[PDB]
């Protein structure tokens, strides 16, 4: 099927990954 | 319209390998090949003529003008000699016009020993005016054409030595002005160097005098050259160009790398020039010319060599004998001059100097000693290259940069061609050599364009001058408008009209043929859709902005992509990342191209730039985890086919404001114009018509043809424009306000006075003369004041001036301010402070004291200006005085004529006006 999404995604931009 | 444009064709004559032959013709006339010469030749030569000489000869045999474009020393003078021969053989007259006096003198010597029926005419000397073959300076020739017709009485040929003088700014306008004034019945021989636009020149001559004009061109060089570079701080020379003319990038890059690390921070003693001329004498490369753009650097480099000796005691005795004989004419007082003492030790040692700063008799004596081989290492200025062919085996460049304006710049390939052309002597050398000293890093591309690159094109520097305008108002046959329309400057900017006008008609014809739209309302529909498309693209740009669209590029998002026209319909995103700009990988229907309408299509994932997305949807359809299979790719294509069905109104798009967050105000007014134009579109009676697309394509074609007509006419109205009319209107306005001519462009007596002044600012001087400034002055201070008008080359600190001299100076500067205010009042680009300071008064005291009787030795102590520059100025002053006499005589003002005449006698004596050794 299909769905409708008008909302975007985000990133903290301050996260430290590991 | 009234298009009185050039209409000239050009044809290519076939010739033997070694030269190329083209001829510029009026388009209406039918080309006619030169027929063979009839009867014995006009001149035989002591050698076998080269191909390019024969062809040029055949032109003159057929009484047709010819431009010969060959390297210096190729044999261009051979052609001119045949013309002179032919005209004398036919009891006609000839004028061999050269740009510089010094060249005219030397050519007169050549022509005299050879034909003997020749005369000379320059600003300084007049020999045998009734001669059938007159050598004369171009400045003289134009002055004669303005004066009378007897100048060209029975003249059948005019020879223009070195047309490059037209590029010059100080004397290139007189050159072009002259050619425009000659009668059409005259035939011309133009001698030049390799120029890339020789054809354009012949076309101008053909458009101008309504006569065929030939172009003979040859890159033939009778002595091949080896070009070397010397990296600063390097031990020796790298061959950058071999005899074959190939550019060795192998040795050029290795030369610049030595240069790159040579200087301090990158890592007493003698001079580098010293070391280069030294190995020159040890490698049998002499005689050599060392070009230096500064007379002060030229004397230093030559004095460094005083430690060495390049002459045999026999050659010494010869130098001393030739030197003492050339001086015997000078007075005892003048032989003691310091310059005579300082140079003879250098000539004895085989060292020589040549620059405008020397005294004329010494400069010429050195030229003589050089042609005799008694000077084996000559340090000369650039001017020495712009003269008669005095070649050497080797040419050395001390500097590669020259100062122009407010910044430094390399020397042009044209200048390198000019000075390097002196290396390589016709029969004496198997190969001349050129050495170039570099001190700053140099790109390889510019090095290739400088050593092997063609000469700079020959473009007109034509500009307006009051002396020209006034003389054209005096003659009742020509007007200044004619001089501009027929100039080479205007011909070069008229050069785009030929192709443009031909395309306008052909298009204007193709426009009336596709003019078959059923009705005129169609154009309204077309313009509506065209606007929507412009708006459409504008919306896309806002959606392209990654700051706005990236957040909504989630896997499965439907996106429409178009690049440079073609589109791939819709597609689904998978993920995105940076590139090198951003890139998203999207399935699309198809380095591949989109799928055609009849094709069922095959989905394929491809990376595409984010600024290639036209629209973005609200829908995110689900995609399979592993998209490697083909069946899954088809499954996605079928899933979107079902989405397009669930939304027949169109796949929903993201509101750029309510959803994407573009709070920009300009996007508001764009979306408003879209909804309004979409309403206008669906309202148009044609929107529903099934023939819409058939009539919308004929409308699109007819619309593009119209776009061409618009831009074509646009450049045509530019090309057809005369560029210097606004200046002319302003200069005529100045002449009106000052009383030189009337509102009806008729010369007033005051104008006829100014006509006689050509070597200086005619306008200022005639104003000074009419204001009664000279009337109270003595001849000695009258002449000293005029020195300000012939001292253009000034670059020294002023002296302390006595009140007797500053008086008339201050008076003169007052009239100068008035000249500037009226020019500005006419809206002429002039700076008042610049105009007053252009007349350098540095030699007021020098000229004044020479006028009183002081010896030349006495006046040299007064100023540090090089002693030769003083004589060059005095010669210009004497020529200007002679003009001033003619100016006062034009109105019968005999009291002023008697004053300038007196000034002449006061300064015309001793070494300043010593007869040239060539005359
Ligand atoms: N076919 C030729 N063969 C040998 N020497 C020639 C030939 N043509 C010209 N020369 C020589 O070259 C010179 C011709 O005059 P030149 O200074 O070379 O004219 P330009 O440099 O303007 O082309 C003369 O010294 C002449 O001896
Ligand atoms: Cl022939």
């Amino acid at each position: 099927g299909w769905f409708i999404d008008k909302t975007p995604s985000v990133k903290k931009d301050s996260f430290f990954l590991d | 319209l009234a298009d009185l444009m050039p209409r000239v064709k050009v044809q290519s004559v076939e010739t033997v390998e070694g030269c190329t032959h083209e001829v510029a013709l009026p388009a209406e006339e039918d080309y006619l090949p030169l027929k063979p010469r009839v009867g014995k030749a006009a001149k035989e030569y002591p050698f076998i003529l080269d191909a390019f000489q024969r062809e040029a000869i055949q032109c003159v045999d057929n009484n047709q003008s010819v431009l010969v474009s060959a390297h210096t020393s190729a044999g261009k003078t051979v052609c001119a000699e045949y013309a002179i021969a032919l005209a004398l053989r036919e009891k006609q007259r000839v004028i061999f016009t050269s740009p510089i006096k010094a060249l005219s003198n030397q050519k007169y010597r050549e022509m005299y020993e050879e034909f003997q029926d020749v005369g000379l005419m320059t600003g300084d000397v007049t020999i045998n005016p009734t001669a059938s073959c007159l050598v004369m300076t171009t400045e003289i020739l134009r002055s004669m054409l303005y004066r009378g017709s007897e100048v060209m009485r029975e003249v059948a040929w005019v020879i223009f030595d070195e047309i490059h003088y037209m590029r010059d700014s100080e004397r290139g306008v007189v050159w072009e002005e002259t050619i425009i004034l000659l009668p059409d019945n005259v035939h011309y021989v133009f001698l030049s160097a390799t120029i890339p636009n020789a054809r354009q020149f012949a076309e101008w001559i053909c458009h101008l005098h309504k006569q065929p004009c030939h172009v003979i061109y040859t890159d033939y060089r009778p002595t091949p050259l080896q070009h070397y570079i010397f990296p600063a701080g390097g031990d020796g020379l790298h061959l950058v160009v071999d005899e074959n003319g190939d550019f060795r990038e192998d040795n050029f890059n290795t030369a610049m790398q030595v240069l790159r690390d040579a200087g301090d921070l990158a890592k007493k003693g003698p001079s580098n020039v010293f070391k280069i001329v030294k190995m020159i004498m040890e490698r049998n490369f002499q005689p050599v010319i060392i070009f230096s753009f500064s007379k002060k650097d030229c004397e230093a480099y030559a004095l460094q060599m005083t430690k060495l000796d390049f002459n045999t005691d026999e050659e010494k005795k010869m130098v001393e004998e030739v030197f003492s004989n050339a001086i015997d004419c000078l007075s005892d007082e003048d032989k003691k001059l310091p310059q005579v003492e300082h140079v003879l030790p250098l000539l004895k040692r085989g060292i020589g100097i040549h620059h405008g700063g020397l005294l004329p008799i010494l400069k010429e004596t050195i030229e003589i000693l050089f042609s005799e081989g008694l000077i084996k290492a000559l340090f000369a200025t650039e001017t020495f290259a712009m003269g008669i062919n005095m070649p050497a085996r080797t040419v050395l460049f001390t500097n590669a940069r020259k100062f122009d304006g407010k910044d430094f710049r390399w020397i042009s390939s044209g200048e390198y061609i000019q000075m390097s052309g002196r290396a390589g002597r016709r029969g004496m050398d198997d190969r001349g050599i050129v050495i170039l000293m570099v001190d700053e890093k140099m790109s390889p591309t510019i090095g290739k364009q400088l050593l092997k690159g063609s000469a700079d094109p020959l473009n007109s520097a034509f500009h307006l001058t009051y002396n020209m305008v006034l003389n054209l108002l005096r003659v009742e046959e020509i007007n200044p408008e004619y001089m501009l329309e027929k100039s080479f400057y205007q011909f070069q900017h008229y050069r785009a009209i030929p192709g443009v006008v031909e395309k306008v008609k052909n298009s204007e014809e193709q426009y009336n043929k596709i003019v078959i739209p059923n009705e005129e309302s169609v154009v309204i529909y077309y313009k509506i859709r065209q606007q929507l498309a412009k708006l459409g693209k504008e919306i896309e740009e806002y959606i392209h902005k990654p700051k706005y669209c990236l957040p909504f590029l989630q896997p499965g998002r439907l996106v429409k992509v178009k690049n440079e026209g073609d589109d791939f319909g819709w597609g689904v995103v998978v993920n995105f990342s940076k590139k090198s700009l951003y890139v998203v990988e999207v399935l699309l229907r198809c380095a591949a191209k989109p799928a055609k309408p009849d094709e069922k299509g095959e989905m394929q994932v491809v990376p595409v730039l984010v600024h290639l997305l036209s629209a973005i949807s609200s829908v995110r359809l689900y995609i399979p985890k592993d998209l490697r299979p083909v069946d899954n790719r088809q499954s996605v294509l079928k899933s979107i086919q079902e989405v397009q069905k669930r939304f027949p109104d169109g796949i929903p798009l993201l509101d750029p404001i309510d959803d994407m967050g573009i709070q920009d105000q300009g996007l508001k007014k764009v979306i408003q114009k879209v909804e309004a134009f979409e309403h206008r579109m669906y309202s148009h009676p044609l929107h529903n018509d099934p023939n819409l697309e058939t009539v919308y394509t004929l409308c699109e074609k007819k619309a593009q043809i119209a776009i061409d007509i618009k831009s074509a006419k646009r450049e045509l109205k530019k090309a057809r424009t005369v560029l210097q009319m606004d200046e002319l209107k302003c200069r005529k306005r100045v002449l009106r306000r000052l009383g030189f001519a009337t509102s009806s462009d008729v010369i007033e007596m005051k104008g006829r006075v100014a006509c006689e002044i050509s070597s200086a600012d005619e306008l200022l001087l005639t104003e000074m003369m009419f204001n009664g400034l000279f009337n109270d002055l003595s001849a000695e201070q009258a002449t000293a004041l005029l020195s300000c008008f012939v001292f253009q080359e000034n670059s020294s600190e002023m002296p302390k001036l006595t009140e007797q001299l500053a008086g008339p100076l201050r008076q003169m500067q007052e009239c100068a301010k008035r000249i500037a205010k009226v020019s500005a009042e006419a809206k002429l680009e002039i700076d008042e402070e610049t105009y007053l300071s252009s007349f350098k008064p540095h030699l007021m005291d020098v000229v004044y004291t020479w006028a009183t009787g002081a010896t030349f030795a006495h006046i040299c102590k007064m100023t540090d200006v090089f002693e030769g520059s003083i004589i060059r100025c005095m010669r210009r002053l004497e020529e200007l005085l002679r003009q001033m006499c003619q100016a006062a005589k034009a109105i019968g003002n005999t009291e002023l004529e008697n004053k300038f005449a007196e000034g002449i006698t006061k300064i015309k004596r001793d070494i300043v006006f010593a007869a040239s050794l060539y005359l």
